[PDB]
């Protein structure tokens, strides 16, 4: 942190009453992803920070069901900015499984994503940008048992 | 790579979780895995995948022992549905899935049987395809000196169904090849030998297109009930006893889809280091 060239990051999978997950669009684009923000100089800390700041939700309205014990992805060759030092080549990530506790009319897209939507559980594994695909596989795999319990 | 060996009434599959695993195939690799002495051994490979529609639960894809994709309604659907439950990919008993050419809801019943929507039986000869003057409940086919009475229907593949006195004595091995490649079937036909026991129960044997007789042909069971029904022989819920076991068919006649409920068995789990 910030390393090896990796940058610490948190990711949020926000589960549902029915086992769905929140799929969000990225501002001014047609790409979709889970919320993910930086880790300032704790894991839980930045998640609630990126949670309230980008989604409009507080400790009130959610509850954390599980977390991962550092998942990396490298960026594609061409997207690495070697002229910015230190050189960042990818991300290290801790993921949190959340449960929306209050209601959809409380998801406030701003503040500072854009559009968001409920989506079946495994949909995001094949839908996110290529180079994040393998990280998405492992996080969704790990959380699968926890979510079904509902 | 983890996989499971499964079968529905003897129709056997290598089943791969491509949801939680990164898995790659080529036609040649599939031919090498299907080989029963040199590989895993299976008739078809079923690849289970994340959905590509936010409202479905999975997608799945099937390849045959030659390494080419198969696009046949309900093919592998009962093994797919028990697999996703057995391996913890889902909890649902109503599972929504897309396939090569469609979209369907699978119901896994409390006794571990799977109910499949097979679509609507299509009796028009041009859709089978079947060379004929027009649609008829019964057809006369000339097979050398033998005269054959049959019904013909499409389940998305072609079926010729022949009512017999006893499946055990039916000439499956001699008349099947004759009819299977008859001139009036330009794309060949699955040849069913249906013995009616009661309006609710038939015994069946099928000489399948290209492959001859096996322990169980799911679409032929559907075609037999569909034909038996529209010839007034069968009730709208029929029990079908095949060499390899039992299916149950439910159809309410034209305007309604036909349903097939049957079993699926998990045999073993495998690991192979491609």
């Amino acid at each position: 942190m910030i390393d090896d060239g990796y940058r610490p990051n948190v990711g949020i999978v926000i589960s549902n009453r029915q086992g769905q997950v929140m799929w969000a669009r990225r501002f001014g684009q047609h790409s979709w992803q889970f919320p993910q923000g930086g880790i300032n100089p704790s894991a839980e800390q930045a998640m609630y920070r990126e949670l309230f700041e980008e989604v409009g939700l507080s400790r009130k309205d959610v509850r954390i069901l599980a977390s991962t014990r550092w998942l990396r992805y490298k960026l594609p060759k061409r997207l690495v900015r070697w002229d910015t030092k230190p050189v960042c080549i990818g991300q290290k990530q801790k993921w949190f499984l959340l449960q929306l506790v209050s209601g959809d009319a409380e998801i406030n897209m701003q503040t500072s994503f854009d559009g968001w939507r409920w989506v079946s559980y495994w949909y995001p594994v094949r839908q996110v940008v290529s180079f994040k695909r393998d990280v998405y596989r492992r996080v969704m795999k790990e959380f699968a048992s926890v979510v079904m319990s509902l | 790579m983890q996989f499971s060996k499964m079968h529905g009434l003897g129709n056997d599959f290598m089943v791969v979780d491509a949801v939680t695993q990164n898995v790659f195939f080529s036609p040649e690799l599939i031919r090498r895995l299907a080989d029963r002495h040199l590989g895993v051994g299976f008739d078809q490979l079923l690849v289970v995948e994340p959905p590509y529609d936010p409202e479905l639960d999975f997608h799945y894809r099937i390849f045959n022992a030659d390494g080419s994709e198969v696009a046949q309604c309900g093919n592998g659907a009962r093994c797919f549905a028990r697999f996703v439950r057995l391996k913890g990919l889902t909890n649902k008993r109503d599972i929504r899935v897309s396939t090569a050419n469609g979209r369907m809801v699978l119901t896994v019943t409390d006794d571990d049987l799977v109910r499949v929507n097979m679509g609507e039986p299509n009796f028009e000869p041009s859709a089978v395809p079947f060379r004929a003057n027009k649609a008829e409940k019964t057809y006369i086919m000339r097979a050398a000196e033998q005269t054959i009475l049959c019904g013909v229907v499409s389940m998305g593949n072609p079926h010729c169904v022949i009512q017999v006195d006893d499946v055990d004595t039916a000439a499956v091995e001699t008349l099947g090849p004759v009819l299977e490649s008859h001139e009036r079937f330009p794309e060949r036909a699955n040849i069913g030998f249906m013995q009616v026991v009661k309006r609710e129960h038939i015994r069946l044997r099928v000489y399948e297109r290209g492959a001859g007789e096996t322990q169980a042909c799911g679409s032929g069971a559907c075609a037999a009930v569909a034909v038996g029904i529209q010839q007034g022989l069968l009730a709208e819920e029929v029990r079908v006893e095949l060499p390899g076991g039992r299916l149950d068919i439910a159809w309410k006649g034209p305007g309604h889809p036909l349903y097939m409920t049957g079993p699926a068995v998990h045999v073993y789990d495998g690991f192979i280091h491609l």
